[PDB]
């Protein structure tokens, strides 16, 4: 079990890579099921307290803190989400068992109503008037992927060796690199993505 | 040595001044205004700055205050602090960029001016701030700032001779300084200035006329000459009101008096005025201007509070008033493929009846346009409206100065008195007002200038 | 992120008060923030304290590289040479700032320490902007940027971040 | 502003100096040539003038005016400085909030006006300080050009009680001092000029009554009342219980909404009326 | 060809900041007209290169059908970007919409937004134990627990406690907790001072 | 919180949904027709085998088949040998924004074509970035509270959203630095509504 200072830790850390990174990254119910607790917890604690009391307004305002992190990454993931809504479902749908998801089940749920209505919109305004043969609109071609090919800022965390800088399509100019602890880069995203899912990096 | 002390002190205050000068309260927040301003125009590539007198005065006063009496030193101690701080904010630099760059130091104030009538001697050598009207500019011209010099002889070279600014020139070495013993002695005057050794910068030179409000009853309007360069040279051009700050100074030309020198009268020597900084005078677009121009533009009754505007002392003439509104925004000029044009401007006449307000509508115009002249067809000619030929007293050539549908190109010319001009003087508009362009075919020229300009005429029946 | 954000970020950063008031130790979720006596030092986050200081509770404390010699020798050994050298803290630049806009009267030589910092912003500043124009001219891949601060890299990240992907598009053509 | 601005437009020396009358000028020009001030230094603005005429000013200043008939030039005060720039005399910080609340530019309301005023006082709204302080300038050259007109005119007339002078609509300025807070500041500053200015020994003594229009759609008049102005006043006000007694006893429409009792809306009709009560009361 | 379409197009790339025009029905009817005629052209077309075989009408069918695509395209894309602007309103104003901008959105426009945030409440609301998280407030970091506001208009009650409550009238000011005056300062209602 | 669908021209495909790329394809490019072109004459009654035509990129690449059998398409004289020379001297002083709002992402979408100069056109293109990408930065990240009139004139749309995102960098930072990055403020949307 995480201490909870280590939890707003990880949440930061969260916070950021979702700020920066391209695509959609891998949900942590844990880190927001905790946070939400915790600040049910403290509200709950200081109901208790008075109300004159200094300790009141800085446990208030450390929760503010606490708080506005945890909305901007939700409204970072719900930006995302609706964005991409096409690919993060189809991704969802063909996922396999062990890998973990990008959605939260609530996520997911949104996610399926914003296609079904906008899909019903499109329909019934435009779609349903044109030829037998154009009614038809495959919205995941119409909507434009994430681009893995995004420059990022990174900060290492724990040392990694032999990584594959590509400056090109050519191979012949690709050529190697080590990552080593506390040292920054930039750096395509498509090249060390999996460094991030697994914390060896943080986006910056 | 006691000497260069003492410039080395008065360059340091000037260089801690540059660095450290601040605007802002702790409860707003602090920006180095000089030194922020000194970076972003260097990265630009543009290579001045203008500091305020009143900011100097807050950080040291003695500075401000010698730099009021002795402008030449100070100001040039300043500029060499300014190079200073420029390469420190700019110092790790992109390739191509290794040299530093010379900074032109700009003065701005606001202290009330001062006329050009109450310029004294005992005012010579001193800062001095002017307003006037831009009259006459002369043609950009290169100055030498640094210079290297070649012994005809022995080619014996002194190189990176420093030049002074202004109207000012350069005495070279009587006598070589190469050995005596072995070679014939060089020539007297052997050294000559080396073309491509010369560093040069872009100058100007300006006639500034008085205000024609502070102009003594029955006198003719004087006017003095200013020197501009490198950054100040090309701002201004004629018909501009402008309040410079400056130097008032003396051309000093050679010593002997070469040609047998024959002056009227002893002693006397020729004035001007260094400028050191140039503000002009409504009478580029900030962001603020433009968010609230396009405001205006965007209020459902916009034509209404326009037409409210102009000329807002006389009574009534609201159809007139909407009229010369139309005439002030003028239609679209256009070229179609084949090459003819069509005019844009809009011209507008008022004929009617006495003391209607038709002369004060014409004033106001001329001061509403952003380019406007006001004449009489009384006091006019057919060459003095468009254009005239005439000797120039310099080169013994003749020469082409614009007329008032010159002057007034790009804007709009008031002809007041219209039914008084003469008929010859009258038909000498019509290429001009259909065409916007003046031809001339005399005394071997034959151009063709541009007078894209609006007429607005009036006259009695 | 916007300046905001990384000011957010920089808040979190410790350091020490003298308290005119007396409380007992407070059971933060980031933290305890040991007992306040009127009088003693203590240690809390730079939120808190601007927070206490704007509410006439504490006196501020500089930070021990809030030192004009320190400052100096720092500045001249960040112009003596080529690449970022390490800063005193990670958000230096926004420590600083805070500190002197709100607590000028408890910091002496608040004015060259100003200065000094400016300095070495200006100094880190242009050496970015020479990295970046390496980066495009050169048509690098990657680089190394070590002892660069969040704020530093927020000033621009954004411009040079869409430029290298429009640039790699670009280089990127040809292939089917 | 400049030294000779500032000395045309002080209520002191411009009363003393009876500006507004011709030979006014020359005794200025004279208190300027026995300072020695050069006139293009005294009319330039009081940064930009040369520092070494400004060494000694304060005290030169009190010795010529002590030569001239003026005791109290120099008064006890304060100044804040911040910045490199910002330095501020307590007075002029007055003067600025009260003329950034008593604004002409009635594009913006007197609510409005107040917040203005309010904001001004906070040093994150210097700007507003420094409007101020041009507006001032403005009102201040108001104040003398109505001060002179009064006094030219001869409209201060003495009933037997007291002094009594009434704008009229004809007036440049009048729309100025409508708010009754100028109002009242205007005529305490023309109840010093006139005292110091007037011959008759019996007017010198006498308290003022000063009316100006206030609507012109119910016509209403806002009317005011100072006591005498003398160097040891104790600046004592009898006017407000005087005009709710004149009110009464002559059944006029009078309207008490200022929350000092000397600053009284009167109906234009009912204003003869009550004057004649008013010195049937006071005599 | 597609020149009404490209004005459906031109007229919201003209409005670079996110303000919804009035829904262009006359040119989406006369876009979806095109359409129609062009499809009658090249169903008889076709049913003439059945019939009789002549392979000189192909390229002139595959023209048509390209035409077809390209008012398919810019039709679907005006209305998604419309969807985009109202999607903005929801996040930048509220959950009630003024009556200016509703008048500008057609019926279905209305019925997307409607659909929209009622989805949005339900994940908000399903986030925490009670009440879950509204995450359309705290849109900046926070400084100070309560913050000082003046009034830019007439706005009447407005309940601070559920005991209490203040009147909001044009220039006054209140010094409130930040949590309660941020969605009515984003709105234009309070204007936050500092001093 | 308003993002419109991003361009996606400097790709091997342009975005479906992006005003800047619909914009952009509805641009023409010069052709030749390679087959009588039967029932639609009067729109150029049958378009004769041979004849040049001014087609949309759009319209263009929708017929075209690397066969050639509809028609043959020419490169545009702006990414020709001629012009490609001038690039190469200077490209800081060729105006973009007059030869064509779309010029990168207009000769990206040219490669489609397979045309023997593809390799030119592709290098031309990044060289011309390359070389106008230092006075692009130092333009927009030290033009302070200014007119950008000038700075601007010249660019081209790709350009000018750099240029755009180089000054909300600069201004940010000095909003920040001045104490005006902490008040709360009404909405963009809502300042653009209610007061403009
Ligand atoms: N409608 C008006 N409103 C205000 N002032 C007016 C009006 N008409 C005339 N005046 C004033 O009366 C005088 C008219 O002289 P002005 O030179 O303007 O007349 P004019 O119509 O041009 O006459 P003229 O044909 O004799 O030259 C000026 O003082 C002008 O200000
Ligand atoms: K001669
Ligand atoms: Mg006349
Ligand atoms: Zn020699």
């Amino acid at each position: 079990v995480l201490t909870p200072a280590e939890l707003i830790e990880r949440l930061e850390q969260a916070w950021m890579n979702e700020k920066f990174a391209p695509e959609l990254l891998e949900s942590k119910p844990e880190i927001v099921e905790c946070v939400m607790e915790q600040l049910e917890h403290m509200e709950e604690n200081l109901r208790r307290a008075k109300r004159e009391d200094l300790k009141v307004s800085i446990h208030q305002m450390e929760m503010e803190r606490i708080r506005y992190v945890l909305s901007s990454y939700l409204r970072c993931r719900l930006m995302k989400i609706e964005k991409f809504f096409p690919h993060v479902l189809e991704k969802e749908k063909t996922r396999p068992e062990g890998e973990p998801s990008s959605l939260s089940p609530e996520e997911l749920a949104f996610a399926r109503e914003f296609m079904a209505n906008t899909e019903s919109y499109l329909k019934n305004v435009a779609l349903k008037h044109m030829p037998p043969n154009l009614q038809k609109v495959d919205l995941f071609r119409a909507v434009p992927k994430p681009d893995l090919d995004s420059y990022v800022f990174l900060r290492v965390r724990e040392r990694q060796e032999n990584i594959l800088v590509e400056p090109d399509t050519d191979e012949q100019r690709d050529y190697v690199i080590d990552l080593e602890k506390g040292s920054q880069h930039l750096i395509r995203y498509k090249t060390i993505a999996p460094l991030v899912a697994s914390g060896a990096v943080q986006l910056i | 040595d006691e000497g260069q002390a003492r410039k080395s002190q008065l360059q340091r205050r000037f260089k801690e001044f540059l660095r450290q000068y601040r605007v802002g309260t702790d409860r707003t927040g602090f920006t180095f205004k000089y030194r922020d301003e000194l970076k972003r125009h260097y990265n630009l590539g543009e290579y001045w700055i203008e500091v305020e007198m009143e900011d100097l005065a807050s950080f040291d006063e003695d500075l401000a205050d010698y730099l009021y009496k002795q402008p030449a030193e100070h100001l040039q101690l300043l500029e060499e602090a300014a190079k200073e701080v420029a390469d420190e904010v700019t110092r790790p630099r992109p390739s191509g960029e290794e040299v530093l760059q010379d900074i032109q130091v700009m003065l701005k104030s606001d202290a009330s001016p001062s006329s050009i009538r109450s310029l004294k001697s005992d005012m010579m050598s001193h800062l001095v701030k002017i307003p006037g009207i831009i009259i006459a500019a002369s043609a950009v011209r290169a100055k030498a700032t640094r210079i290297s010099i070649q012994c005809r002889s022995c080619r014996n070279t002194l190189t990176n001779i420093a030049m002074r600014p202004g109207l000012e020139g350069y005495a070279l070495p009587r006598k070589c300084n190469t050995d005596q013993a072995g070679r014939p002695k060089c020539p007297l005057d052997p050294y000559f200035i080396m073309p491509d050794k010369c560093k040069c910068v872009d100058f100007q030179t300006l006639k500034l006329q008085e205000l024609p409000d502070a102009v003594p009853h029955g006198e003719m309007p004087r006017h003095m000459q200013l020197y501009c360069d490198r950054y100040l040279c090309d701002k201004v051009v004629p018909g501009n009101r402008v309040t410079i700050m400056g130097i008032y100074s003396i051309k000093k030309f050679g010593l002997t008096t070469s040609r047998g020198r024959d002056r009227v009268g002893v002693g006397i020597r020729s004035s001007y005025i260094r400028v050191l900084g140039i503000q002009v005078d409504t009478d580029a677009v900030s962001p603020q201007e433009e968010e609230e121009f396009r405001r205006l533009a965007a209020l459902p009754n916009v034509y209404e509070v326009i037409s409210k505007s102009i000329a807002p002392s006389i009574f009534g003439g609201t159809d007139m008033k909407k009229a010369i509104a139309c005439l002030l925004f003028g239609g679209s000029r256009k070229r179609l493929p084949d090459g003819l044009t069509r005019r844009g401007d809009i011209n507008l006449l008022m004929l009617g009846d006495p003391g209607t307000a038709k002369s004060q509508l014409l004033k106001f115009v001329e001061k509403c346009s952003p380019i406007g002249v006001y004449t009489s067809g009384k006091g006019s000619s057919a060459a003095g409206l468009t254009a005239s030929v005439m000797r120039d007293p310099s080169s013994r050539n003749f020469i082409m100065e614009g007329g008032a549908m010159v002057l007034a190109d790009g804007g709009v010319v008031c002809i007041d008195e219209f039914d008084k001009m003469r008929e010859d003087d009258r038909v000498a508009i019509h290429e001009a007002m259909e065409q916007q362009t003046i031809s001339i075919a005399k005394a071997g020229i034959t151009t063709t200038l541009n007078s894209r300009c609006s007429v607005l005429a009036a006259a009695n029946s | 992120m916007d300046a905001a954000e990384v000011e957010f970020l920089a808040e979190k950063e410790l350091v020490t008060i003298i308290p005119n008031f007396s409380l007992d130790k407070i059971y933060l979720i980031g933290g305890d923030l040991g007992p306040f006596n009127p009088g003693l030092p203590v240690e809390v986050p730079l939120w808190l304290a601007i927070n206490l200081k704007q509410r006439q509770k504490c006196r501020l404390l500089p930070p021990e590289w809030m030192d004009v010699e320190k400052l100096e020798k720092m500045r001249d050994h960040e112009r003596k040479e080529e690449t970022f050298t390490p800063m005193p803290s990670p958000y230096y630049m926004e420590l600083t700032k805070l500190l002197l806009n709100h607590a000028s009267d408890n910091i002496p030589k608040a004015d060259e320490i100003r200065t000094l910092v400016k300095d070495m912003w200006d100094t880190r500043i242009a050496k970015l902007r020479v990295s970046a124009d390496s980066f495009v001219r050169q048509q690098e891949a990657h680089a190394k940027l070590d002892n660069l601060t969040l704020m530093e890299i927020n000033t621009s990240g954004t411009f040079l971040t869409q430029a290298l992907n429009h640039m790699y598009k670009l280089r990127t053509n040809l292939q089917p | 502003w400049s030294l000779h601005d500032s000395l045309c437009n002080t209520s002191y020396t411009a009363a003393r100096f009876k500006l507004w009358s011709v030979h006014g000028q020359k005794r200025l020009q004279e208190f300027l040539a026995d300072m020695g001030l050069p006139l293009k230094q005294v009319k330039q603005k009081f940064q930009a003038m040369d520092i070494s005429l400004k060494e000694n000013l304060r005290e030169m200043i009190e010795e010529s005016a002590n030569k001239f008939g003026m005791k109290d030039m120099r008064v006890q005060t304060f100044s804040i400085h911040f910045g490199f720039k910002h330095k501020f005399l307590a007075s002029d910080v007055v003067f600025a909030t009260m003329s950034l609340m008593e604004s002409p530019e009635k594009d913006g309301s007197g609510t409005d006006h107040f917040i203005q005023a309010l904001d001004s006082l906070s040093r994150s709204n210097l700007d507003k300080l420094y409007h101020g302080l041009e507006l001032a300038k403005k009102q201040l050259r108001a104040t003398q050009q109505t001060i002179a007109s009064c006094l030219c005119t001869n409209l201060v007339i003495s009933q037997g009680p007291f002094l009594y002078c009434s704008l009229m609509e004809g007036t440049p300025d009048v729309m100025l001092f409508s708010r009754p807070a100028s109002l009242s500041l205007l005529s305490k500053h023309l109840l010093k000029s006139f005292v110091c200015s007037t011959k008759n020994r019996r007017c010198k003594l006498l308290p003022l009554v000063m009316a100006a229009p206030l609507s012109m759609e119910h016509g209403t008049v806002t009317v005011v009342g100072i006591p005498p102005e003398t160097d040891s006043s104790d600046r004592k006000n009898f006017f407000g219980r005087a005009f709710e007694k004149a009110a009464e006893s002559t059944s006029s429409r009078m309207l008490h909404n200022h929350f000092d009792l000397s600053v009284i809306e009167l109906k234009a009709e009912d204003r003869s009326k009550f004057l004649d009560a008013l010195i049937s009361l006071l005599s | 060809f597609c020149e009404k379409a490209m004005e459906l197009i031109r007229e919201l790339h003209r409005a670079p900041e996110g303000q919804l025009p009035a829904f262009n029905e006359d040119g989406l009817r006369q876009v979806l007209e095109e359409m129609k005629a062009l499809y009658e052209q090249n169903q008889s077309d076709v049913n003439e290169a059945k019939s009789g075989g002549r392979s000189d009408l192909i390229p002139t069918i595959k023209f048509r059908h390209c035409s077809l695509l390209r008012n398919r395209r810019c039709t679907v894309a005006y209305l998604y970007d419309r969807l985009l602007r109202i999607r903005a309103l929801r996040w930048e104003y509220g959950s009630v919409l003024p009556n200016a901008l509703r008048f500008h959105m057609a019926a279905e426009e209305m019925e997307w937004f409607n659909n929209y945030k009622r989805s949005l409440a339900t994940y908000m609301r399903s986030l925490g134990g009670d009440e879950g998280l509204d995450i359309t407030q705290d849109m900046k970091p926070p400084k100070s627990l309560y913050i000082e506001v003046r009034c830019l208009k007439d706005y009447g009650e407005f309940e601070v406690d559920d005991g209490t409550s203040v009147l909001l009238k044009k220039n006054s000011q209140h010094f409130l907790p930040r949590w309660k005056c941020e969605q009515l300062i984003r709105q234009g209602v309070l204007e936050h001072i500092l001093s | 919180a308003y993002f419109r669908v991003e361009s996606g021209a400097l790709g091997p495909e342009e975005n479906f949904l992006s005003l800047d790329d619909i914009l952009m394809s509805h641009e023409k490019l010069p052709v030749r027709t390679e087959t009588a072109m039967p029932r639609l004459g009067a729109f150029f009654n049958a378009v004769p085998q041979g004849s040049k035509l001014e087609l949309p990129l759009w319209l263009a690449k929708g017929l075209f088949d690397n066969k050639r059998r509809i028609l043959s398409v020419e490169l545009p004289k702006i990414y020709q040998e001629g012009w490609r020379t001038v690039f190469s001297a200077d490209p800081n002083v060729v105006d973009l924004h007059k030869m064509g709002p779309h010029f990168y992402g207009f000769g990206s979408q040219l490669l489609h074509f397979d045309s023997p100069e593809n390799a030119d056109i592709s290098q031309s293109l990044l060289q011309t970035f390359i070389g106008r990408f230092r006075r692009i930065m130092d333009s927009s990240q030290n033009a302070y509270n200014e007119d950008t009139s000038a700075l601007v004139a010249r660019l081209d749309e790709m350009e000018r959203g750099l240029f755009q995102t180089g000054q909300k960098g600069l201004n940010d930072f000095q909003c920040w630095e001045k104490g005006q990055a902490s008040q709360i403020t009404a909405s963009n949307l809502v300042q653009n509504y209610k007061k403009r």
